[PDB]
């Protein structure tokens, strides 16, 4: 299980590769985020989204962490 | 020659005949498959890296074999598989289930006896290939020894 | 005399090689087919066969049939010697 | 409308791991059972064989 953040604007082609690579599936939840937030260089006052990783297999978190940080999400312990 | 390899999962192997309406591309044979052994999810996805590794070091020493054939004789295509050309067997070929033991783990077990079985043809025919290559070339300074002036020869 | 021994060598060995790679892309074949397309039990295996100089409309012709079914759309691996 | 066919196609996984590792529980409740039965057994021979 992962959960994490990513923002709106790189969501729509981080679940194509998502499907692509982890390629059984990840059922991923999509919910954007309110008024903009900003981490202090990277980045600077967007509006992000949240995701959710669950999968239940725990060898895929390998092949979703490389996505990850690919597409520079952050992500929480929940 | 190229060779191409698509299947179509999702009755549905007659939709196969459907592509085989399409005879201005190609024939699109059926190459049967048998059940082989499942039942992991976790080692399925860890066995692809692995048959991507598997691949291209069993085709790449293959080429050093098709290589090495021109040493013996010096472009004749006469690679035979099972008496038969590849365009023929690979048309109606199969597992072997005794070479590759279908009641065996395909993931690990048949897998590892294919690439073991391989590796052994592949350091053995480099070592064996390379004491003829070494007779080969010592007779031509034999006869680099009876050339020139005769000073040197 | 090392000519007749070798020839028979890689015959040997040249023939075994290109029935085990093409087990391997069989296994390669059985994987990834089963995390792409479902498994109630087991998928639909089928084939298909090389072509010459028209593999663009092979392409187009394919993924016609792949986009509504679903780097192509659908599972594939090349095999050329 | 392809999220629908990938469920049951995870479904199908899930409870496929629930399966497989029940029969390696299923053939191991049968391979000790018939080696613990003469460890036992040999273990009250050599009790009943000295007390012979």
């Amino acid at each position: 299980f992962v959960a994490g953040v990513i923002n709106r604007e790189r969501i729509p082609t981080f679940e194509r590769m998502l499907w692509r690579v982890c390629r059984g599936n990840v059922f991923l939840r999509q919910a954007e985020i309110e008024n903009p937030l900003e981490d202090p260089v990277t980045g600077d006052y967007v509006h992000k989204s949240v995701f959710i990783i669950f999968f239940q297999g725990d060898q895929l978190k390998n092949r979703v962490k490389k996505i990850c940080e690919g597409f520079r999400a952050s992500l929480y312990p929940c | 020659t190229e060779f191409w390899l698509i299947s179509a999962p999702g009755t549905w192997e007659k939709l196969h005949a459907a592509t085989t309406k399409n005879n201005n591309l190609a024939v699109s044979s059926k190459f049967n498959i048998p059940d082989l052994k499942v039942g992991t999810l976790d080692v399925l996805v860890g066995l692809s890296d692995e048959l991507a590794k598997l691949d291209a070091f069993v085709e790449g020493v293959v080429k050093k074999v098709a290589q090495y054939m021109a040493d013996v004789l010096e472009k004749v295509q006469e690679n035979l598989l099972a008496n038969g050309v590849d365009l023929v067997t690979y048309i109606t070929r199969f597992q072997w289930d005794m070479a590759k033991y279908p009641i065996k783990q395909s993931l690990k077990n048949i897998s590892e006896i294919i690439a073991k079985g391989v590796t052994q043809i592949d350091n053995d025919l480099k070592s064996r290939a390379s004491a003829y290559n070494n007779l080969k070339g010592n007779l031509q300074n034999l006869e680099r020894k009876n050339a020139g002036s005769l000073l040197t020869r | 005399k090392q000519f007749g021994p070798l020839v028979r060598w890689l015959k040997v060995n040249f023939s075994e090689a290109f029935i085990a790679w093409i087990h391997v892309k069989a296994l390669r074949v059985f994987v990834e087919s089963v995390l792409r397309y479902g498994l109630p039990v087991n998928f639909q295996a089928m084939l298909l066969q090389p072509n010459k100089k028209t593999m663009k409309k092979l392409r187009e012709v394919l993924y016609e049939l792949y986009k509504h079914l679903d780097y192509y759309p659908y599972v594939y691996y090349k095999i050329d010697c | 409308a392809d999220v629908q066919k990938q469920i049951k196609h995870m479904m199908a996984f899930i409870e496929q791991e629930a399966n497989e590792k029940a029969e390696e529980i299923d053939a191991k409740a049968e391979e000790e059972f018939n080696i613990e039965k003469g460890r036992l057994v040999q273990t009250q021979r050599l009790k009943i064989m000295e007390y012979y």
